[PDB]
């Protein structure tokens, strides 16, 4: 596999978004992975509607601003026959009544694929060959809230109890040795002012740090 | 040559 | 007009590029705008060759790595009958021999349209209705060089003596009021590492800050 991957350089990734005061990270992680798979299929990068996921996927087990799961979001898209563009179904960061319209749909999926749980090498392979991957992580520490740069490593991180969905858009290493100081390239949904212009480097091959490879998945388009 |  | 626009979210904008040590921002601003108009016309996003412009547009008045202007680049593409792709005519950041190849052309224009000078509302209309717009600005400040986030505002900026070409990909506002804290969404050509993932928010409707609406134009495809 490549020693580095950055899907942002290949046109797979929309700008950093902001979930604001709504526990909808699962919807941002899901649209980010669906955006990259629809781009790979059509060559068109189109922002997808997290609000459509927040308002409409309760039947699939999601709970809007109260949390949810990326895989239930991909299930909703498959079950619903489509997902609207963010332009047509804007984000307001609150739970609202479903307003989905098929005419405004710009994406579809037939289900989703799960990366082998807990296997960072399986995740590296999926990131190198598929595109951006949806993942869950333990973001429940102040060191993550106040992260600014560098490789994030939190001693108290859990690989099992996860509370935040993000998007792995690549991986790499700092320094001149490709096996030294490795990291996962992660897109967050807390706006461009958080972290490193909205992104964070999480330590890689350090025993599934913060659970990055515990529950990884991507939509099948 | 103005804008660089 | 819409309260906000962001053409990156509709597939019109290629990943951020880097002019390196060559005075070719005018060429990146021109390829940016033509990338957007070619996408509006055909549905296909194809990265365009800044090097083709640097090496071949001296007759039209450009000076390669020593400076140039976007309108002269669009004039070159019209007179030349085409422009090659980034892939086929790669960027090397030095003045080289013109190697334009018609068989590799992926874009054309019949000329260009100018935005009324100094009129930020005219520019708002162009961005909303056309796509990304080439603009010149005063980037001659350390506050710009080390810009990282927020709405950029520089007291020493000029609206008349401009020294850098960039691309307005949208506009927006901070907060709930769409009429305050307004900004222009600007794509730079100093690499994704510069600014906010290669982008900067410039103060909008604040007396044509930094000249963003002084010399704006877009190609006619
Ligand atoms: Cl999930
Ligand atoms: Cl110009
Ligand atoms: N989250
Ligand atoms: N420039």
């Amino acid at each position: 596999l490549p020693k580095s991957v950055d899907w942002r350089k290949k046109g797979y990734v929309t700008p950093v978004k902001n979930q604001k005061q709504c526990g909808s990270a699962w919807a941002f992680s899901a649209t980010g992975a669906l955006e990259g798979q629809m781009f790979r299929k059509t060559g068109k990068l189109v922002s997808l509607s997290e609000q459509n996921l927040v308002d409409c996927s309760r039947p699939q087990g999601n709970q809007g601003c109260n949390g949810g799961f990326m895989a239930r979001a991909f299930q909703y898209v498959k079950e619903n026959g489509g997902l609207d563009s963010e332009e047509s179904y804007p984000y307001v960061a609150v739970d609202e009544i479903c307003k989905y319209r098929p005419e405004n749909s710009v994406a579809q999926d037939t289900g989703f694929t799960v990366v082998a749980p807990g296997k960072e090498k399986a995740l590296m392979k999926a990131v190198a060959t598929v595109g951006p991957i949806s993942v869950a992580m333990d973001a429940g520490h102040s060191s993550f809230q106040f992260y600014k740069s560098g490789i994030y490593f939190e001693p108290d991180c859990s690989s099992k109890n996860l509370d935040h969905g993000v998007l792995v858009v690549g991986y790499g290493f700092e320094g001149a040795n490709s096996q030294n100081s490795k990291y996962w390239l992660v897109k967050n949904s807390w706006g461009p002012e958080w972290g490193s212009n909205g992104y964070v480097k999480i330590a890689k091959d350090k025993n599934n740090h913060c659970g990055i490879a515990t529950a990884a998945s991507y939509p099948n388009v | 040559k103005k804008v660089l």
